[PDB]
RNA sequence: UUGUUUUCACUUUCUCCCCGCACUAAUGUGGGGAAAACUGGCUUUAUUUCUUCAAUUAUUUUUUUUGCUGAGGA
RNA sequence: AUUUCACUCAUAUUAAAUAAAAUAACUCCAAGUGGGCCAUUUUUGGUAAGCAGAACUGGCGAUGAGGGAUGCUCCUAACGCUUGGAUAAGGUGCCUAAAUAUUCGCUCAUGAGAUCCCAUAAAAGGUGUUGGUUCAUAUGAACUAGCCCUGAAAAUGGAUGGCGCUAAAGCGGA
RNA sequence: CCUUCGAUGUCGGCUCUUCCUAUCAUUGGGACGCAGAAGUCUCAAAGUGUCGGAUUGUUCACCCGCUAAUAGGGAACGUGAGCUGGGUUUAGACCGUCGUGAGACAGGUUAGUUUUACCCUACUGAUGAAUUUUAUUAUAUAUAUACAUAUAGUA
RNA sequence: UGCGAAGCUAAGUCUGUUGGAUAAUGGCUGAACGCCUCUUAAGCCAGAAACCAUGCUGAUUAAACAAUACUAUCUUUUUUGUUUGCUAAUGUAAAAGAGAAAUUAUAUAUGUACCGGUACAUAAAUAAUCCUAUCACCUUUUUCGUGAGCUGAGCUGUGAGCUAGGCAAUAGUUCUUUAACAACAAAAAAGAGCACAAACUGUAGACGACUUU
């Protein structure tokens, strides 16, 4: 029979299965779309976990009860050790998805990037990307002509440099960042300049725009139902313990449904936070970017007392609303909206 | 029930046509004609020195013989519509708030305001090549016209349903944007 | 039936009749490759077939939808499943017959210039009243969530131009072959000429 | 409380005429009239292989190509 | 009334027909059984029931085989081991052997319909189709009945058996 | 009384999930005996939500409130190797009525042991090989090829 | 007794979109019957927290796949074969010409040249078609094309052909016509690095696994 007191279920089925994520970096399912009218520029970025902090502000929303009065908010400041752009990948649409036409590497590559292709770097001969970077430019010209004639999605392999960060890790995280904008004829020339240099964030990131955050949440191992889905605790009189779901399904169907909350792994999931507007642009070396002309004190992005389980921060900064997922030292990925 | 149906459509003097595989291409005065009538089984006989069209339907059963009549009177009627433009009698109505018109961009993308006092945006288009523009004689009247019969008539059709209000008895509140009569240039 | 493999252009073919014929060929052992499945047409209104596919879509195993009927949205996969429902796929011979079938949307690479065959027993022009209502499998699949109809259309129009070019080459090749034949006929001995003339060669 | 007998009204055409005079689906049509009848049927005469001699039933006689079977041992 | 003598009523097809009618008749000994159920037709109680209780016949039990997708009781048909032929019931679009056979109509369903038992459907609405009937001077009605539609809502996801089928692979014929 | 009496754990509550629509609210409409409000009838619609407490073992019920609404139901009257044991329904005991009596009471009351998962499957998570009669939406400088391709390890 | 770092935690903080056709709902034309008439005639539009997309989560849910980087004695041609548990070695779901490129419309379409039109051809049992097979050998006369090498061109080779000549099949009547493809073994000729473990880490964890050095 029916329940006498109908109440909403526990957890969301949209985040199933609640299993350990396969990787550590934040993958991107979807990049922001492109338009012919809009001009060819960048489409995403990446970095690390610099801070999810506060800032004091003043609302300009008409009729707001606070408005002119000073307020306190919650935004974030990003860690951007400049990423090295190393590769170019072309994709063409097919009825079986978008397929890789080809990838092209920079004629010179870093050691940190190449270290990722190994599991025992200290014992190898470091032979990766050794004789693959001595190709003639006739092949490059022919294949980029093919890219223009056939390819329709352009992505750039960029890798981070953990040497700048205090991380123990020496392998470089590699991802691909889409390039969005105009037609192929303009796009070919617009993708012929930045093919080797490192990536400054302030190149495209501008104030008053929306971005999203991709990461992998923390980890807690196996946890009970009361933690994984927040089920009601059974009364203290319960015989075989109280931290469990009482009924895991009716008599029929004669099976356990997949909607029943059960014990298992919680955390180490893939998470994306949407509607995160970027607000301000700054740097790393300069001394007054974060502060204002009404604050008239001295400070830079530098923190105090060190960062617990993160070391010190010696790289770029911007501003963006919200707080982030993951743990300390965890790679974070930044997308546009 | 018999085996032949046809309508000996009378071609007026001011029109010249050419039939080809239920795709008749015609020239009048304001422009040219063509039509996609491929849904219906139609055969056509044509002459041009003695004129008159003969649109026919073989094995004419009254199941679908009501369609040849529609297409035939329609055919003579686009002939008339392109030769002389058709004018329905559209009148805007306003019980309390006189209708605010914003005729932006030359008969294309008109805007409607001042209808019950919402004071918001309301814009309804029409098929290109058809005019629905203010008649200078009376402000609340718009002299609809255009190229062809369907061209004028769908424009006279879509406009009435654009500004409807809610919770107000239309037996007492006679608000609307009416269309009354039909004439020619 | 007896060819190494038969390539069928599914354009303008009724789904059920096409599936029945193809399944009979697979069971008899003839390998079949079906192309341009996104122009398969189904009798009945597009809304009717959309309702049917929605009823099929709402149907899944309650305990775990993973083992539920995999619905599939590509028209090629729809035709493949319709054919599978026509033959005993639960047995070894039926499984072999099912695996003897290839389905493609549009015309992929190794089907540019092998003769695409058409079975008149499943044509719309012969198996459907003109005044009655029909649908299009590509449109229905796009409605039920394929989002690849336009790409197939652009590939198809490019292929149309590409094939038209070499058809224009082939027609001139053939019309020069016929004219060299006309002159080579009179260089053959008369008694051999007579047999060709009276046998229409 | 039956039979019998009697009257007109019927058909061909690429026939023709006139009117709408081209209004035909056509190398014609809507209407009104004239023609013979090359339609047709009727009786004959030698012939049915120039040409039909059908179909069904009753009564007979063959024929093309081929599947399966070989019990027994007087 | 009985008995005995005479005569004699087809007896060479048989005191009407038909009959693997003596596979008869009789006697003895003895097993099991003695809860029945279902189908057509008839019928009692009950609002009704896959309910309870009866009659006839045939089945299930006690019995498989082909078919009705599926099924103790429905149709064909009852059974030694085989080889050929031809069929019954039922089918011939694929599953599945055999007709996308021929021929004539009807139907478009935004929950069509599709083999007895059988797996529900009613009152009330129908100027679509076709054919009627009656009436009033090619002119208007009324009905009538075939298909289709509304009436027509239930819980795991779902079932003309599935796929699917509309110039049917649907319905009624031939 | 068709299946279970060589046993399918018989009330309620708690917990938890899913499903139906004959929709309570929310969404968009039509009608009103609709001036507007407010409301009533009704359509498409199950996406979202349908509560806190007093009394009672209760379902049901009835009040106090909040709410936007506090809609109706199914899932072996969903759910006891999930719980609890308040009731019903062993044995003790009390009262009332009935009985000569032992005792009886869908009359009332009080106290009264709630067993086992380590098996299969299902579900939740966690490792993980093998995969040629197997796959191809290509590979070629306006030009050929399936009569081709495709080794395998690591990343 | 206090804070009680960090972690955990909430009772604390941040975040939680637009596109399509669409149900109900009004019109264009318009028959049926002279004409009117949303369609129990035809075609077209307006439009919902519902649907499918978008976005998000898995994807050993596809026993799936792509690109890239590096490496493992490796790759082509010929002959004979595959008639201690092993160390030569063979399997076909289908060869017997397994021959075949416009696209499209079905109440007629495809080309050609002009500006959807124009005029003209083509096509309408369309695969009921076309194309492809047997002339062996060797000798002579030579002709025309393609490849090695050679300087648009000479020679040789290859393919096809022309003139003339003389040269073979035989196993007793058939038991599949051993004829295809792919693979492998032997023998010749030519060219052609990593991962696990170990210690460390702790962004991870029941153990595996995962992140590192």
């Amino acid at each position: 029979s029916h329940r006498k007191f109908e109440r909403p279920r526990h957890g969301s089925l949209g985040f199933l299965p609640r299993k350990r994520c396969k990787r550590l970096r934040g993958k991107i399912r979807s990049f922001p779309k492109d338009d012919k009218e809009k001009p060819p520029h960048f489409t995403a970025f990446m970095g690390y976990k610099a801070g999810m902090t506060h800032i004091v502000r003043e609302v300009d929303k008409p009729g707001s009860k606070l408005h002119k009065k000073e307020i306190v908010e919650a935004c974030t400041i990003i860690e951007c050790a400049p990423m090295v752009v190393v590769g170019i990948v072309g994709y063409r649409e097919t009825p079986k998805g978008l397929r890789i036409l080809s990838t092209v590497w920079a004629n010179h590559v870093s050691d940190e990037f190449r270290r990722r292709y190994y599991k025992n770097w200290y014992k190898s001969e470091k032979k990766a990307f050794t004789k693959s970077l001595n190709v003639p430019e006739a092949t490059k010209n022919c294949l980029l002509k093919r890219i223009e004639k056939y390819c329709t999605v352009l992505r750039a392999i960029c890798h981070t440099q953990p040497s700048k960060t205090p991380l123990r890790m020496k392998k470089a995280h590699i991802m691909e960042v889409q390039i969005n904008g105009g037609s192929m004829k303009e796009k070919l020339e617009f993708v012929k300049e930045m093919l080797e240099k490192n990536l400054p964030v302030s190149t495209v990131f501008n104030p008053n725009e929306m971005i999203d955050v991709i990461s992998v949440t923390k980890g807690h191992g196996t946890k009970g139902v009361v933690s994984r889905y927040g089920v009601k605790r059974l009364p203290r009189k319960t015989h075989r313990g109280l931290r469990k779901v009482a009924c895991i399904g009716a008599w029929h169907p004669a099976r356990v449904q997949f909607q029943i909350p059960r014990h298992g792994q919680k955390g180490y999931f893939h998470r994306t936070e949407r509607n995160k507007k970027i607000y301000r642009i700054g740097l790393k070396t300069d001394k007054n970017s974060a502060s204002t002309d009404a604050d008239i004190t001295e400070k830079k992005i530098t923190p105090m007392g060190g960062f617990p389980h993160y070391g010190v921060v010696n790289e770029d900064f911007l501003l963006l609303k919200g707080c982030v997922a993951g743990t300390k030292k965890r790679p974070i990925t930044l997308r546009k909206n | 029930k018999t085996i032949v149906s046809t309508q000996k459509v009378l071609i007026p003097e001011g029109v010249k046509v050419a039939i080809n595989a239920r795709k008749v291409t015609v020239s009048g005065k304001y422009g040219t004609l063509r039509r996609s009538f491929r849904h219906l089984p139609i055969d056509i006989r044509l002459n041009k020195l003695k004129k008159y069209i003969k649109v026919v339907m073989w094995f004419g059963v009254p199941d679908s013989l009501a369609c040849i009549r529609t297409v035939c009177t329609h055919l003579k009627n686009m002939f008339t519509g392109v030769t002389k433009k058709f004018l329905y009698k559209m009148r805007l109505v306003h019980a309390h708030f006189p209708i605010n018109s914003n005729i932006v961009d030359n008969n294309t993308r008109i805007e409607i305001r001042n209808y019950l006092g919402e004071k918001s945006v309301r814009f309804v288009k029409a098929l290109p090549g058809v005019v629905i523009e203010k008649s200078p004689n009376v402000k609340d009247e718009i002299y609809v016209s255009g190229a062809d019969i369907e061209n004028v008539s769908l424009t006279a059709a879509l406009i009435h349903q654009s500004v409807l209000c809610r919770n107000k008895d239309i037996r007492k509140f006679l608000d609307g944007i009416y269309v009354s009569e039909v004439t020619t240039v | 039936m007896y060819k190494k493999e038969y390539v069928i252009d599914c354009k303008g073919h009724l789904l059920g009749r096409l599936a029945s014929l193809i399944a009979k060929e697979l069971l008899n052992g003839q390998r079949i490759v079906a192309v341009r499945c996104e122009d398969i047409n189904i009798s009945g209104s597009l809304y009717r077939n959309k309702l049917k596919y929605q009823e099929f879509l709402r149907l899944r195993t309650n305990t775990n939808p993973k083992k539920g009927p995999l619905h599939l949205r590509e028209p090629s996969k729809i035709l493949w499943r319709c054919v599978r429902g026509m033959l005993p796929h639960k047995t070894y011979k039926g499984q072999l017959a099912l695996k003897k079938l290839k389905v493609c949307v549009g015309m992929p690479y190794p089907y540019d210039k092998k003769k695409k065959y058409v079975l008149p027993s499943a044509l719309r022009a012969f198996r459907l009243k003109k005044h009655r209502r029909y649908c299009r499998l590509g449109t229905l699949s796009s409605r039920v969530g394929w989002n690849y109809d336009t790409l197939v259309k652009k590939n198809e129009v490019l292929r149309k131009q590409v094939s038209k070019a070499y058809y224009k080459k082939k027609v001139n090749n053939l019309n020069e072959k016929k004219e060299i034949k006309t002159e080579a006929l009179n260089l053959i001995n008369p008694e051999q000429r007579q047999v060709l003339e009276n046998f229409g060669y």
